[PDB]
């Protein structure tokens, strides 16, 4: 009952979180590259330093994790090797990291209210630094998940065990990789 | 109308995403806690003026100290939590999370607040302690704590019984407004 209660909510964050990602790449960042909006000068062809590697996690989580995390919804002790499997993949992160002071001074120093105009603009609960520390809370959320599986899952739990270590891995190379 | 960024951080023992999950949904979450809380925002009226109020978790980051403070940049006010059936969680206020706010936002205000005010007076939990050499902490302590961090106010919250819960929340926003 709790494995399936747990591997629930791991299906359930990730779609969330590739519908937030998609939705972070099709407004703040398309109003950016469209060529519809004037952009201050201070980010012109910048959207690099502001959205780091996140299309690249993006298209990971949208075109391969999260179609192989389904694959494993009715075999949820064996999810660690999801994330063995995948391990490289998650190197992003690090990228992703180490750009995020870079990004919110660049967006604080000189984006002044653009993407709030957006924001406004296109009804969002969620502002442009909202959506940006997504990849951080995701990556450090999915040790959680499989710490919690391996509370309710027997000792045919080193598909776990693994998967963990990669998970504990991953943030603390992105931490260590910070100035 | 005033936006409001609400960070809350604290030890894993506080039950940060469980007292989120609890504050929003009005209810203890009982059945399954769940382990995601994502950055949340909703409209609450204080003092009459309504505020939207923005609440980001950081579960997941106790072991990050370079990843933590990406969440702090530009937040209103920061709940510093321990839980008060943990001394652990109650020092490192002191030791860990105060320094840390401190550094990265030297003038945004701290609502010091003491979680699992339901334990408190548990006999399993008070038994627990006891074999430690250790009790749970009380006002006093948490009065104590306040001041020495600069905290506005220092508030005592359950998620189980709601007791204090929706308070925490309008003492945040009142600090900002
Ligand atoms: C945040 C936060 C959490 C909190 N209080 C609690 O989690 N109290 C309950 C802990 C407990 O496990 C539990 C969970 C559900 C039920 C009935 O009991 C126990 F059995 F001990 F009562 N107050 O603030």
């Amino acid at each position: 009952r709790k494995k399936e209660f747990i591997m629930a909510e791991l299906l359930q964050t990730e779609k969330a979180y590739v519908r937030d990602l998609h939705e972070c790449l099709e407004t703040y960042l398309w109003e950016m590259t469209s060529g519809v909006e004037e952009i201050p000068p201070g980010i012109l062809n910048k959207e690099h330093i502001i959205f780091g590697n996140i299309q690249e996690i993006y298209d990971f989580h949208n075109n391969i994790f999260l179609k192989e995390l389904e694959k494993y919804e009715q075999l949820p002790e064996d999810v660690g090797h999801c994330f063995v499997t995948w391990a490289d993949k998650f190197q992003m992160y690090v990228t992703y990291c180490k750009n995020k002071p870079d990004s919110n001074q660049l967006i604080l120093e000189h984006a002044g209210t653009f993407f709030d105009e957006i924001q406004q603009r296109h009804g969002l609960a969620n502002s442009i630094s909202s959506y940006l520390i997504k990849p951080v809370q995701r990556v450090t959320k999915y040790q959680l998940l499989l710490k919690e599986l391996l509370t309710c899952c027997e000792e045919g739990k080193g598909e776990l065990k693994d998967g963990l270590e990669v998970m504990l891995s991953v943030p603390k190379k992105a931490n260590d990789a910070m100035h | 109308m005033q936006a409001i960024k609400c960070v809350v951080v604290g030890d894993g023992a506080v039950g940060k995403t469980c007292l989120l999950i609890s504050y929003t949904t009005n209810a203890f979450p009982g059945e399954y806690i769940p382990t995601v809380f994502d950055n949340y925002s909703a409209n609450v009226m204080v003092d009459g003026k309504p505020v939207n109020l923005g609440l980001w978790d950081t579960a997941g980051q106790e072991d990050y100290d370079r990843l933590r403070p990406l969440s702090y940049p530009q937040t209103d006010v920061f709940l510093i939590c321990f839980s008060l059936v943990s001394p652990a969680s109650f020092e490192n206020v002191r030791a860990k999370w105060y320094p840390e706010v401190r550094h990265h936002c030297p003038n945004t205000p701290i609502i010091l607040v003491g979680t699992k005010l339901d334990l408190r007076d548990d006999k399993d939990t008070i038994e627990k302690l006891k074999e430690k050499k250790l009790t749970p902490i009380t006002y006093p302590q948490g009065l104590a704590m306040a001041k020495e961090i600069g905290a506005v106010k220092y508030l005592e919250c359950s998620a189980l019984t709601q007791r204090g819960l929706k308070t925490v929340f309008d003492e945040a926003i009142r600090a900002v407004l």
